[PDB]
């Protein structure tokens, strides 16, 4: 028999810091989720997940109006784990 | 709807930390979206619908096979991870995606059924657990990317300043 | 008065997996601890905090012998962390 | 014993998406190492002498002033952090490292003081809420790197495959 690590190569990413709300648009929708296509669309070709998801941050960084701050969880991300959208 | 990765700019990024990819005409990604927008205690999530079809044709132009599941408790979502991890494809695959969009508190993940008095949680703990080596061998190497969209509690999340 | 984020800017980075352990030489010390400032003295003057982090992970790889998986948790980091060394 | 990053090096490096570093010669950078070797119930921790000589002479060669603490329990451990979260100069500093190096089980890490009869814990939550922004107003906007060696668990960590 061979070992192998139990928990290895995660990323979580979720919406706000812990004990905090997240904001959804009733007919835009969640402000998190439209703000992480928006990145990965532009992003996913030149930027691994982590660079994007510090990237996803940076844009909620002023908290104005309804203020949230998204949080990268449980990282064991080995490797840089680009898209390469095309390929 | 994603800007495409050229070749000359993918060999700019290939070196040995790097996730490596499958041929894309063999591999058989598969992606997960979990979305409660309708609640037996909990107001409904209006503009959910909006989420699912953007998450899913970002999913899809990315080259994942995305399976789409709604209104759901934590025990059925425990039930669709097991089945998720169980599928066959992930053996020809070279990533995941979990997204997870419902309700939430400091515990975990919303199920339909969620209410102060009966609480049904998916709590984070569990969905690493079900993704993991021993339950998931299929991803052990492969990047497993969990989204979600809830909130982890009732504050603002804001301090007050005057200076 | 001005609203602020309460949590915003903080990475932590821990020496194993939850419910898993971390290793500790009796004479030379703990395994993470000497991987970390070994990483952090070579790569400390061209990659950022992150970037150093998900490389001591990728040191701990391979699961032979006494195996374990450094975590980065909690990350709010907006911005890539340079620590600039002789700056 | 740090590798110097060079000015054409920085140069390389500096845009937008940096955090700022003060001025060498007028800054007052500031890291805590927090370790526990000799427990009332846990075997000692041997070997953490290298442990706290080799973060202190890499944080200081970092540009930090460091300070030790050794052999506390939660409450002290939260005390120290507490006033630690008060210094001044975090105000003329763009950074701060927190270490904690100790016994650890899946709740947090182990005061002096622990047993499983007696818990003496100190919480992960707990150091970000006295490092948070509401707590430590110096600090907004600034990087907080906390370090932890410690188990989270009793367990291995792995699972075994025969194929």
């Amino acid at each position: 028999i061979k070992k192998a690590h139990i928990e290895k190569d995660f990323i979580a990413f979720c919406s706000s810091t812990p004990d905090n709300v997240s904001w959804r648009h009733p007919t835009m929708g969640s402000v998190f989720i439209g703000r992480l296509i928006e990145h990965m669309q532009e992003y996913a070709c030149s930027c691994d997940v982590e660079e994007i998801f510090r990237k996803v941050r940076f844009s909620f960084e002023q908290p104005d109006g309804r203020a949230q701050m998204p949080t990268t969880e449980r990282v064991t991300l080995t490797r840089c784990f680009y898209l390469f959208p095309g390929h | 709807n994603v800007k495409l990765c050229s070749l000359e700019e993918a060999q700019r990024i290939w070196s040995a930390e790097i996730y490596p990819i499958m041929d894309k005409s063999s591999r058989t990604r598969l992606a997960l979206i979990i979305c409660n927008e309708e609640f037996d205690s909990i107001p409904r999530r209006t503009g959910a619908e909006v989420d699912i079809t953007g998450m899913t044709m970002l999913l899809q132009n990315l080259g994942y096979s995305v399976d789409v599941k709604k209104n759901l408790t934590a025990s059925d979502m425990t039930t669709e991870l097991e089945a998720f991890a169980h599928r066959p494809e992930h053996k020809t695959s070279d990533s995941t995606f979990l997204v997870f969009m419902s309700h939430g508190i400091r515990e975990g993940i919303c199920g339909k059924k969620h209410s102060e008095q009966v609480p049904d949680i998916l709590q984070l703990n569990a969905i690493f657990n079900m993704l993991n080596t021993k339950n998931c061998p299929s991803l052990k190497d492969k990047p497993k990317v969990i989204i979600i969209q809830a909130c982890k509690g009732d504050s603002p999340g804001v301090v007050w300043f005057k200076d």
